[PDB]
C-alpha cells in the first residue's frame, strides 16, 4: 500500500511510531487530502499486509448511536432481539487473532457526541486500560458475567474535518485521549510531482500548477484568526479524473477550477466576490 | 486633544435609546461609568425577578411528562426500555436575552483597563448565574431581540450591552479586552447627537409635534421619474408647531470646538430642505444649526434668503440640568 | 479596485499646469511615463541651451577681476600677500532651478520600482552635469521659484518635479524610493479635476469667458457684518457667455465609478451658489454637475427649482481626443 503516496515520509512514518504506542490518533486536515486514503493505506502498513478484512470503516453523524455502534434491540418478526454492533462484532475477530492488528476507521468523528455513542466503553478504548483486567459488563447485558474487553491489538483512527467554520471548539472528551496530528495539503511534495510528471504533464505546467496553488493556500493560512490554516485546499481533485490516461493541461485544469475549487472558495470567501475574482484569475491567468 | 467630560456622555445615550447618581463612582473614564451601570443595573432586575420564558423540551425520560410524541416514541422503541419521548415546558432563565447579560459580563471582566471594584463585584454575579450558558456574542443575536417581548427595563441594559460589545477591542493580550476610543471619531458621535435630539425633543417639547420628514425634489426629469441619481434627502429632525415649523441639522465637529475658520458645510444641506419643502399650513418656515461647543454657548440669528435661521452652540461640559435648561431656552426662541 | 488608465492621467496634469507620443513607452505605470517625460524633456532644453544666470562672486584672488571692494581689501591686508577682494560675475548653470533638475534625477534613479532604460539613460545625464551641485529638496525651494524669470518651458518640467517629489515615498530600503499611490485618494484626484477644467476651459472655450467667482451671502446679521461663521463660498468655475451663464461643480468619487445609490452630495453646494448669485445682465442661469466615469458617458437635464441643471459623466479610459471632443460636445448643449 506504499507505491505512490503524495504525503511526505515523515508524517506517515511518524504516525507508525505514534500509533503503535498511543493507539488513538486523530488525523486533522482539509477535505480532499485522502484522509480515508492515507489511513486506509496506513492500515495496511501497520499490519504489513494489503488485506481489507481486518479493516472496517464507519462515518459518524449526529444521530449515530450506541445501538448502531455496539448493541441495540432491533425487532425481529414478533419480539425484540439484541443485535451486535460494528465495534462489538469488530472486536470478536480481533480477540481470535491477538498477534494480528485490527484497525477501526472513524470518519468525521467530531460531528457526533462520543459519549452517547461509546458510553461505558470510552474508558476501555484508551491504550492503558486494555485487556481482560479492565473488562466491564455492558449496559444491555442480562448477565453480569458476560463482558466486553478491548484487546491491545486494536488501533483506532479518527478523521476530523478542519474546514468547517461552524466548528468552534473540539470536544473535551476527545482531546484527553487522542493524539492530534496535522496533515498539510502537500500540494508541493516530491511524490505528488513525481506522480504528475509520470502522467503527461510538462515541468512548466507542474511548476505553474504547484506554485500558483501554493500562493492561494498560503493566503488562507496567512489570515490565521480569520480562517484556519487547515482551510487550505488539498490535492485529491488532481488525483482522480485522470484514470483514463488524460493529459493534464490548462485546458483540462479550468474545468476543475470552475467545478471543484470554485464552490470551495465561494463558501470560504462569503464577504466579497471581487476578492474571489482576484484569486480565480491567477489560477488560469 | 480636548474632548467632552465622559460622565455627561452617558446622559446623551439615555435619550438615544429612550430609556441614577454618577457622582458616587470616582472613575472618570467611560467604561467605569457604564460598567457600574450594568453591574448596578443587574441588581434591580434580580430583585423584581429576571425574565422566565417557557422553553419546550422534547427529551427521552423514564416516565410521562406533558404530551407524549407517539411517532418518535415507537420509532425509537423507547417503550421497551422504559422511556418515552414527551414534550414539556421547563421554566428557565436560559433565554437569549439573559445569556447575553452573562456573556457580556465576561467581556466586562476581561477588559484590561478597569476599576478593581467593578471587576470584583461582577465576578460574584457571574458566579451567581449557574444555570445560564455562556455565549459568543454577535450583533445578529441582538438583532433577533428586536421583537422586545421583554419589559422596557430589560431593553435598557441590552442597549448598553450593544454599545459595549461594538465598542470593545482586544488589547495587549489575546484574552483580555480594551475599550474603544469612542470620543475621537465624530461620525459615531454625530449619529448619537442627531439621535440624541430626535428622541429628546419628543420628551420635553410636548407642546410641539416632532417628526423626521422625508422630502421629495421639486424637479421633473424627462429621463426618469425615479430621480434615483438625485440625492436622497431626509431631515435630521422637524419639530412642527401650529404657529411655526422648524427644521434642524446638527453635527459634532472637532474644528468648531476650537474657538478662526468655521465649519458650516452642513448648512448647504439645510437651505435646500427649506426650498423643496412647501408648507400646506403656511404658518412660517424657520431653520436651525446647532453644534456642540465645550467652553461657552453663543446664539445668532440670520435673515438669509427670506428665511429666518439661527446658528447656535451649547456649552457641553457645563452641567447636565442647565444643559437641559439650555435647550429649552434655545428652542423657545426659534420655535416662536 | 478599478482605476483610470495611467497614460490618460498625464494629459490632465498638462492642463492643470497650463504647459509628445506616449505610445512609444511600454510601461503602463505612471512613473515610467513621467520619468520618460523628464528624461526626454531635459534633452530639449539642453539642445537650445540651459538657463545661465550671472551669479556675482566676491572672493580672494591673485589679481583684479571686475570691481575691487576697497573695504574688505585693506581690512584683510590682502594687498601685501598679492591678493584682492573683488566682485565679479561668473556665468554658471548653478541656478536654483537647474540644481533641482539634477537633484530630482537622483530621486528618479533611486526609485525602487522603475523601467531599466529610464534609470540607465538618466545616470549618464546625471553624470553629464558635473558643475552643478546636488541639493536636498523641499517645497520651500520650489516656492522660491514662483517668480518665474525662467522661460515657459522650464516651468513645465519643474511643475513635474514638484509632482514627483511630493509623490515619492521611501520603500523597502532606507536609500531607495517608492512611488505614491496617487490614484487611490480622491482628494488629490479631485483637486486635479477641478483645476483641470478651470485651465482647460480657458484654452478651448475661447467663445465664452471663464472665471472663478467668489460669492457673498444674501444674508444680513445683527451680530456681525463679517459673517465669518458663515461658510466661505467660492465657485469651482463659472463660464460666462453673453447668452447664458453657467456654474459647474465637479468631483472625483469612487462610488460613482460603480454603475445603485448615487453620490450627489456636492449638489447641495451648487444650488446655494445659484441663489446668492444675482446676474446683472440677467440673460439666464444654468448649472452643471460633471463627474468622472470609466465605462460610458450619460447626460441628463433637470428643471429643479426654476433652474435648468444638467448631471453628466465622461467615459474616462476611452481616448484622449474623443474625450477632448466629448467636453466640447457637452458644454455646447448647456452653454446655450
Ligand atoms: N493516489 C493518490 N490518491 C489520493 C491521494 N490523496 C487523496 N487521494 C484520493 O482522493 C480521493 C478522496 O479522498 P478523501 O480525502 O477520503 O475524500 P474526502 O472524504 O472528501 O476527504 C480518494 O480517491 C483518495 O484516494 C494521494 O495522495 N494519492
Amino acid at each position: 500500500a506504499l507505491n505512490d503516496l503524495f504525503i511526505p515520509e515523515t508524517t506517515i512514518e511518524t504516525i507508525l511510531k505514534r500509533l503503535t504506542i498511543k493507539k488513538n490518533i486523530i488525523l486533522q486536515g482539509p477535505p480532499g487530502v485522502g484522509k480515508t486514503f492515507v489511513a486506509r493505506r496506513l492500515a495496511y502498513l501497520l499490519t504489513g499486509e494489503k488485506a481489507p478484512q481486518r479493516v472496517n470503516m464507519v462515518q459518524f453523524h449526529q444521530s449515530y448511536s450506541y445501538e448502531d455502534f455496539i448493541q441495540g434491540y432491533r425487532p425481529n418478526g414478533v419480539g425484540f432481539r439484541r443485535k451486535d454492533g460494528i465495534f462489538y462484532n469488530f472486536c470478536q475477530q480481533a480477540k481470535e487473532q491477538p498477534e494480528k492488528k485490527y484497525i477501526f476507521i472513524i470518519d468525521e468523528i467530531n460531528r457526533a457526541n462520543l459519549s452517547k455513542v461509546f458510553g461505558e466503553v470510552m474508558m476501555l478504548m484508551e491504550h492503558d486500560k486494555r485487556g481482560e483486567n479492565w473488562s466491564v459488563p455492558l449496559t444491555y447485558s442480562e448477565n453480569d458475567e458476560e463482558r466486553f474487553y478491548v484487546p491491545e491489538n486494536v488501533y483506532i483512527i479518527g478523521l476530523m474535518n478542519t474546514a468547517d467554520r461552524s466548528l468552534a471548539v473540539v470536544d473535551y472528551a476527545l482531546r484527553r485521549r487522542f493524539s492530534f496530528i496535522d496533515i498539510e495539503p502537500g500540494f508541493d511534495t516530491p511524490q505528488f510531482r513525481n506522480f504528475l510528471l509520470n502522467k503527461k504533464a510538462e515541468p512548466s505546467f507542474v511548476e505553474s500548477l504547484c506554485q500558483k496553488m501554493n500562493e492561494l493556500n498560503q493566503e488562507i493560512s496567512k489570515e490565521a484568526t480569520i480562517l484556519g490554516k487547515g482551510f487550505r485546499i488539498g490535492h485529491s481533485y488532481f488525483c482522480c479524473g485522470l484514470e483514463d490516461g488524460t493529459s493534464p493541461d490548462t485546458q483540462w485544469l479550468n474545468e476543475i477550477v470552475m467545478t471543484d475549487i470554485a464552490p470551495l472558495l465561494e463558501e470560504y470567501f462569503f464577504d466579497d466576490p471581487y476578492k474571489q475574482q482576484k484569486w480565480t484569475n491567477k489560477l488560469l491567468g | 486633544q480636548p474632548v467632552i467630560p465622559v460622565r455627561n456622555i452617558y446622559y446623551m445615550l439615555t435619550y438615544a435609546w429612550g430609556y441614577a447618581n454618577l457622582e458616587a463612582i470616582p472613575g472618570n473614564n467611560l467604561l467605569d461609568i457604564l460598567g457600574y451601570v450594568l453591574n448596578k443595573g443587574v441588581l434591580q432586575l434580580s430583585r423584581r425577578g429576571l425574565e422566565l420564558d417557557y422553553n419546550p423540551n422534547t427529551e427521552i425520560i423514564p416516565g410521562i411528562k406533558g404530551r407524549i410524541e407517539f411517532a418518535k416514541t415507537i420509532r425509537g422503541f423507547h417503550l421497551n426500555h422504559g422511556k418515552t419521548v414527551s414534550t414539556f415546558d421547563m421554566l428557565n432563565e436560559d433565554t437569549l436575552a439573559n445569556r447575553i447579560i452573562k456573556s457580556t459580563l465576561a467581556i466586562l471582566i476581561k477588559h484590561e483597563k478597569l476599576n478593581s471594584t467593578i471587576r470584583d463585584e461582577a465576578r460574584s454575579l457571574y458566579r451567581k448565574l449557574p444555570g445560564i450558558s455562556t455565549l459568543h456574542l454577535t450583533p445578529q443575536h441582538f438583532s433577533y431581540l428586536n421583537g422586545g417581548k421583554n419589559t422596557r427595563y430589560y431593553k435598557f441594559v441590552i442597549s448598553v450591552c450593544k454599545f459595549i460589545v461594538n465598542n470593545s477591542i482586544p488589547g495587549q493580550n489575546k484574552g483580555h479586552y480594551r475599550f474603544y476610543d469612542f470620543e475621537r471619531n465624530e461620525k459615531e458621535m454625530s449619529l448619537l447627537y442627531q439621535k440624541f435630539l430626535y428622541e429628546f425633543c419628543r420628551r420635553e417639547l410636548t407642546s410641539a409635534n416632532t417628526t423626521r420628514s422625508y422630502l421629495k425634489w421639486d424637479a421633473s426629469s424627462i429621463s426618469d421619474q425615479s430621480l434615483n441619481l438625485l440625492p436622497r434627502m431626509e431631515t435630521d429632525i422637524t419639530i412642527r408647531s401650529s404657529e411655526k415649523i422648524l427644521i434642524v441639522d446638527a453635527k459634532y465637529y472637532k474644528s468648531i470646538f476650537s474657538r478662526e475658520k468655521f465649519h458650516s458645510q452642513n448648512l448647504y444641506q439645510l437651505m435646500n430642505y427649506l426650498w423643496s419643502l412647501k408648507p400646506e399650513n403656511g404658518e412660517n418656515i424657520g431653520g436651525l444649526l446647532i453644534y456642540p461647543h465645550v467652553d461657552t454657548a453663543v446664539k445668532h440669528r440670520y435673515k438669509i434668503n427670506g428665511f429666518d435661521i439661527g446658528l447656535c452652540t451649547v456649552n457641553l461640559g457645563q452641567e447636565w440640568p442647565c444643559i437641559h435648561q439650555e435647550l429649552l431656552d434655545i428652542f423657545d426662541e426659534y420655535l416662536k
